[PDB]
RNA sequence: CUUUAAAUCCUUUAACGAGGAUCCAUUGGAGGGCAAGUCUGGUGCCAGCAGCCGCGGUAAUUCCAGCUCCAAUAGCGUAUAUUAAAGUUGCUGCAGUUAAAAAGCUCGUAGUUGGAUCU
């Protein structure tokens, strides 16, 4: 078929800047925080299905 | 012909399974209950437990009067108990089959700076050893994996040169107080 | 034709103990079943036997106390040394607490426990537990 | 059923040996046919020239112009099929240029859409695709 | 119990998402 | 069933078979513990006790349980002989 | 408030009779839910292992009911695994729980080698099958874990199985078949006659007659 | 200083050296397998993704992006060969009625295997 179209989704979609945010740490610290959220303080237990990246 | 030795050895195994919820929740709650960096410090002391098995095994498959069964188990149990993992009472090569994987990571440098009341928690043991705050008898150990044996729990100390065991404050207190 | 006459007694005796029955007749006999069914009987797994004494050959009828699970040959007698004889034993024997391995040898026919305490191999005839 | 024999070692293994000869892989990885018909000749990637750009059409459940190039690898010569992956790569490469190509991931195999395109271009120009494509580095002029 | 993901499923029981509602109601 | 200090381990110790010997299972809806009642040996009335009989539903269903249960009969006296 | 409708039912009610092994002992079929819960509802845990949606082909369209496999068990030596098709997934689940429930079984335990402590492992090799799907467990030292697939493993944790070793033959790609042929394995451990068990059985009175004067005067 | 022919490196002093401690951790992914969002915007069987099943034809949980998440981590992805997984080469240990498969049938040499029995 035509080779036309090669970047055309990626060449209009609308350029979109990254946002600035503050570094994630590293290392021992970084699962020292995994460890903590899964595990040290949990309120919404009940009973229900709960993810880590739950949009709803 | 070169006179350098390429004995070399890893001292970790992966896991065959990626992505498993109960593994990866039990390694999460090993390295935040004693404060390690990542997932290759449990496979490590995992490593070295399986090892450890491996030997206690393939000796109680010997006869019990056996010649190289009785040397080397005795051999393995005294170094067990020598670093506090077996207890002296247990002394057969059935014992080392109940051990588990946190009998070994209580015996870390770390684990033991933060349980003797030199740090506030894991993590401050951590980096206190890292940074040379530590010593074990008269020789300032930096490592935080220090497997510490049972003569030498008693000899750690908070390190002469240190400004928490023997003066000479650090840059920041002389700075701050070059500052005012 | 038949050859290893043990192979056909001790499925004999599998069968008849798996149809629940309280006694086996194997024939033809020979000094290898005797000492194989003697072995089992020291260790309580067939009880009591009878030679009926033919002029050509033996025949046997073995009383079955219903704790046999199974009884087997190995064919061919492959020689087993002392060291190999666990890897025998833990690929044949359902665990470690209960069932032999028998194995002729230069001391006789016998379990792999007697063998061991012998300090010597053979070869092996068969297993039951 | 089998022997079970004390001597029959020789049966055995000679049975083994004319029976491993019926198993696809075995036969394929023992018998030379495969890697004198490999164009990378037991490679695992190579470098050709850009022939031309083509567009592939997807197999009959999807419906895509999957953009390949014809290359001539160096090593030997024969004409392959390579993918080009990402979208907007096809831009980066140009016809009669280098190109570093490796195995689309199934040993010798079609991928997916693609039909008979056993190879994926990943390098051009001696600077990979990804690079490219993020932007790190650019076509050397 | 998680009626959510049990009536998504009773909704398209071969959907494009069947897997992932079978997979959440799976322990 | 024992360990090494010598207590019993075991959740608990399952019935066999008075024709076979082998152990009974804990689903075998088929097995029978049959209960047949003793007589004084000069009224012939029941006096109370009884002997029991397990036999597993292997047996019952090859037709087995009939002649099973008369010889473990036989064997304790209550069956005559002949 | 339950109140029960056989003989068994109400005698365990009426705390007449002290385990389920005693139910066991005389392989009574268990035909109410509430008598597990009597003896083991504290300590019972229940995993959902597969949801699988069967289709009947009808004149207008598939119809579609939902296939819930439960495994339940206590990890101190019992467990049981119940199937339950529905119409509805809630409806299948609880069912399936009910009959997990009714079809819990005795596990037996024993040691790999020496025989310090509790029992650890299975008692000997046991195998069970479920359509060509043939599952073997082998007895493994102490500290070895389980070393099986997923559905094995949490039929064999739910057991009360410690240390085990694990072989499958088949398609193991069906759940149901692999959960039935781990329960059938896990159930031929108490059914396995070993020497220690050559002892004579002494008979003991069974719940149908020694309190029989309960339920008659009831 | 030490090291070393001489050096470097490590070790050892000393001086300066951290608050976006900007002295900034990345590589892959987020439908399932398989850990992790049917969140927002764009595209609209295109571009592309996708090892496999599949996703994309205007509410795309799968593409292109933003945010968030999670896997390993000074490392992570890809190609290829190879080992386990493969009891899909089976000695242990596979199959041969219908899924692939027992020669049309006999004889027959080598080969393999061969009944009891001797303190």
């Amino acid at each position: 078929g035509s080779l036309a179209r090669a970047g055309k989704v990626r060449g209009q979609t609308p350029k979109v800047a990254k946002q600035e945010k503050k570094k994630k740490k590293t290392g021992r610290a970084k699962r020292r925080m995994q460890y903590n959220r899964r595990f040290v303080n949990v309120v919404p237990t009940f009973g229900k299905k709960k993810g880590p990246n739950a949009n709803s | 012909p070169v006179a350098r030795s390429w004995v070399c050895r890893k001292t970790y195994v992966t896991p065959r399974r990626p992505f498993e919820k109960s593994r990866l929740d039990q390694e999460l709650k090993l390295i935040g209950e004693y404060g390690l960096r990542n997932k290759r410090e449990v496979w490590r002391v995992k490593f070295t437990l399986a090892k450890i098995r491996k030997a206690a095994r393939e000796l109680l498959t010997l006869d019990e009067k056996d010649p190289r069964r009785l040397f080397e188990g005795n051999a393995l149990l005294r170094r067990l108990v020598r670093i506090g993992v077996l207890d002296e009472g247990k002394m057969k090569l059935d014992y080392i089959l109940g051990l588990k994987i946190e009998d070994f990571l209580e015996r870390r440098l770390q684990t033991q700076v933060f349980k003797l009341g030199l740090a506030k928690s894991i993590h401050h043991a951590r980096v206190l050893i890292r940074q040379r705050h530590i010593r074990v008898r008269k020789q300032v150990v930096n490592i935080p994996s220090f497997i510490v044996r049972l003569d030498s729990q008693k000899h750690i100390d908070f390190s002469l040169r240190s400004p928490y065991g023997g003066g000479r404050p650090g840059r920041v207190k002389r700075k701050n107080a070059k500052k005012g | 034709v038949r050859m290893n006459v043990l192979a056909d007694a001790l499925k004999s005796i599998n069968n008849a103990e798996k149809r629940g029955k309280r006694q086996v007749l194997i024939r033809p006999c020979s000094k290898v079943i005797v000492r194989f069914l003697t072995v089992m009987m020291k260790h309580g797994y067939i009880g009591e036997f009878e030679i009926i004494d033919d002029h050509r050959a033996g025949k046997i009828v073995v009383n079955l106390t219903g704790r046999l699970n199974k009884c087997g040959v190995i064919s061919p007698r492959f020689d087993v040394q002392l060291k190999d004889l666990e890897k025998w034993q833990n690929n044949l024997l359902p665990s470690r607490q209960f069932g032999f391995i028998v194995l002729t040898t230069s001391a006789g026919i016998m379990d792999h426990e007697e063998a061991r305490r012998k300090h010597t191999g053979g070869k092996i005839l068969g297993f039951f537990f | 059923g089998k022997c079970r024999g004390l001597r029959t070692a020789r049966k055995l293994r000679s049975h083994r040996r004319d029976q491993k000869w019926h198993d696809k892989q075995y036969k394929k990885a023992h018998l030379g046919t495969a890697l004198k018909a490999n164009p990378f000749g037991g490679a695992s990637h190579a470098k050709g020239i850009v022939l031309e750009k083509v567009g592939v059409e997807a197999k009959q459940p999807n419906s895509a112009i999957r953009k390949c190039v014809r290359v001539q690898l160096i090593k030997n010569g024969k004409k392959i099929t390579a993918f080009v992956p990402n979208d907007g790569c096809l831009n980066f490469i140009e016809e009669n240029d280098e190109v570093l190509v490796a195995g689309f991931g199934r040993k010798g195999h079609a991928v997916g859409d693609i039909p008979g395109v056993r190879f994926k271009v990943v390098k051009v120009a001696n600077v990979s695709l990804l690079a490219l494509y993020k932007g790190k580095k650019e076509r050397p002029r | 119990f998680p009626y959510e993901v049990s009536d998504a499923l009773q909704d398209d029981p071969k959907g494009k998402y069947s897997k992932k509602l079978l997979n959440k109601l799976v322990g | 069933m024992q360990n090494d200090a010598g207590e019993f381990v075991d959740l608990y110790v399952p019935r066999k078979c008075s024709a076979s010997n082998r152990i009974i299972g804990a689903k075998d809806h088929a097995s029978i513990q049959m209960n047949v009642a003793e007589v004084d040996k000069v009224t012939g009335r029941f006096n109370g006790q009884f002997k029991t009989y397990a036999i597993c539903g292997a047996i019952r269903r090859m037709g087995e349980s009939d002649d099973s249960i008369l010889r473990l009969a036989k064997a304790d006296g209550i069956v005559s002989k002949n | 408030e339950w109140m029960p409708v056989t003989k068994l039912g109400r005698l365990v009610k009426d705390m007449k009779i002290k385990s389920l092994e005693e139910i066991y002992l005389f392989s009574l079929p268990i035909k109410e839910s509430e008598i597990i819960d009597f003896f083991l509802g504290a300590s019972l845990k229940d995993e959902v292992l597969k949801i699988m949606p069967v289709q009947k082909q009808t004149r207008a369209g598939q119809r579609t009911r939902f296939k819930a496999f439960v495994a339940i068990g206590d990890y101190n030596g019992h467990v049981g695994l119940g199937v339950k098709c529905s119409k509805e997934v809630a409806t299948a689940i609880r069912g399936a729980i009910i009959l997990a429930k009714l079809s819990i079984v005795p596990v037996r335990r024993g040691y790999w080698g020496n025989k310090i402590g509790k029992p650890h492992t299975v008692p000997c090799k046991v195998t069970g099958r479920c359509g060509s799907v043939l599952v073997r467990l082998i007895p493994a030292p102490r500290g070895t874990g389980i070393v099986s697939a997923p559905v094995p493993k949490k039929l064999l944790m739910m057991a009360g199985i410690d240390d085990c070793y694990t072989s499958a033959r088949g398609c193991t790609a069906t759940l149901g078949n692999f959960a039935k042929a781990t329960f059938d394995a896990i159930s031929k451990t108490y059914s396995y006659l070993t020497p220690d068990l050559w002892k004579e059985t002494v008979f003991t009175k069974s719940p149908y007659q020694e309190f029989t004067d309960h339920l008659v005067k009831t």
